[PDB]
């Protein structure tokens, strides 16, 4: 039951970042810290609480003892956007902590929202996919609610999110609602409602089945 | 250069067996213990097994004990992971890492060298090329895209206009559906003024099924 705090944080380039770890036992072997960037392998940055691996920049440091450890980035750089993990060796096992995801803080950007009905070519095969796009928003937190004739849909959608854009620091999100053709043709109004802190009120995009 | 290279990750049926390999180069392999660490899609790092320098000691995470066996052949600079009784939750990227030892009596450890990983997919699905459906621009800025639905296994690639269109493109991570097939969307935002004139074609390639598709996306015919 190792912990890390916070689970995610946003900071600007040049900000101090502080990430904490709680080991599951009073440490009796090394407490190490790793950096993992999107799509890449983990990299050791700090070993034995505070020692920098050869070649790691001076802005990284660590401290602690007992069960409580802290990893610091003195001045966040764009290349430091990553997930950071602490790691213990206790009870004859290596254990990695749950990780702390760091992204870039920028100004709030509300999503631009788009809904896409199922194509007639898809409906020929017996399934309907309805897609809702949330484009170029910040921060990451956003909620999509699907409604069909005013019935809230749960369990029948999936979503995914892009990595933070390297140039504008935004995210985008795609959600797909899937139903059978038979179910699709029993209902009229398909709606995606988006909640985000940049929107005064939630935005709803909708269509009526069969309309141009 | 010091390096570790994993291989052997493929699709394997639930209940099945698979052996992964890790080749070491550029250092004295038998001076180091070795570890396997895995990462399930979208999840954190999970250490799973380790082995001492000569193979005389092995250890496992409770999640894999009794199903996985770590071994090494120092004459071949190779580390292996034999997996058996595989489960959907064993689907992951598997990394090998060397165990550096230091401090008093060399009792203290860190994992300093890592490979790039090999991918294990535990599934009973068989190969399927995608169906590519339009996300038609609605009737300023318009959005359009392609829905790349119902393929197996990963990965697919998507380009727009043969790579000439990159600005405003977002290709999303795939999702694994409850059918066992993947789906992915790729979108682009473009000037509404362009919808009458400019052609938009998504180029989809699914090598595991030998499927290339070019899909033109336009406003709906009403």
């Amino acid at each position: 039951q190792m912990t890390q705090s916070p689970s995610s944080l946003s900071a600007s380039v040049g900000d101090r970042v502080t990430i904490t770890c709680q080991a599951s036992q009073v440490i009796s072997n090394y407490l190490n810290w790793y950096q993992q960037k999107p799509g890449k392998a983990p990299k050791l940055l700090i070993y034995d609480t505070s020692n920098l691996k050869t070649g790691v920049p001076s802005r990284f440091s660590g401290s602690g003892s007992g069960t409580d450890f802290t990893f610091t980035i003195s001045s966040l750089q764009p290349e430091d956007i990553a997930t950071y993990y602490c790691q213990q060796y206790e009870n004859l096992q290596f254990t990695f902590g749950p990780g702390t995801k760091v992204d870039i803080k920028r100004t709030v950007a509300a999503p631009s929202v788009f809904i896409f009905p199922p194509s007639d070519e898809q409906l020929k095969s017996g399934t309907a996919s309805v897609v809702c796009l949330l484009n170029n928003f910040y921060p990451r937190e956003a909620k999509v609610q699907w409604k069909v004739d005013n019935a809230l849909q749960s369990g029948n959608s999936q979503e995914s999110v892009t990595e933070q854009d390297s140039k504008d620091s935004t995210y985008s999100l795609s959600s797909t609602l899937t139903l059978s053709k038979a179910d699709y043709e029993k209902h009229k109004v398909y709606a995606c409602e988006v909640t985000h802190q940049g929107l005064s009120s939630p935005v709803t995009k909708s269509f009526n089945r069969g309309e141009c | 250069e010091v390096q570790l290279v994993e291989s052997g990750g493929v699709v394997v049926q639930p209940g099945g067996s698979l052996r992964l390999s890790c080749a070491a180069s550029g250092f004295t392999f038998d001076d180091y213990g070795m570890s396997w660490v895995r990462q399930a899609p979208g999840k954190g790092l999970e250490w799973v097994s380790l082995i001492s320098w000569d193979g005389g000691s092995t250890y496992y995470a409770d999640s894999v004990k009794g199903r996985f066996t770590i071994s090494r052949d120092n004459s071949k600079n190779s580390l292996y992971l034999q997996m058996s009784s595989l489960r959907a939750e064993d689907t992951a990227l598997y990394y090998c890492a060397s165990i550096a030892a230091a401090g008093s009596f060399y009792y203290y450890y860190y994992m300093d060298v890592w490979g790039k990983g090999t991918t294990v997919t535990v599934s009973s699905a068989s190969f399927k090329g995608p169906s590519v459906f339009p996300l038609a621009p609605s009737s300023g800025t318009a959005a359009l895209g392609c829905l790349v639905k119902d393929y197996f296994p990963e990965p697919v690639t998507v380009s727009w206009n043969s790579g000439a269109l990159t600005s405003g493109v977002h290709t999303f991570p795939a999702v694994l559906q409850s059918s066992g097939l993947y789906s992915l969307s790729s979108v682009v935002t473009v000037p509404s003024s362009s919808l009458g004139t400019q052609t938009y074609i998504c180029n989809v390639n699914h090598k595991p099924s030998n499927t290339k598709v070019d899909k033109k996306v336009e406003p709906k015919s009403c």
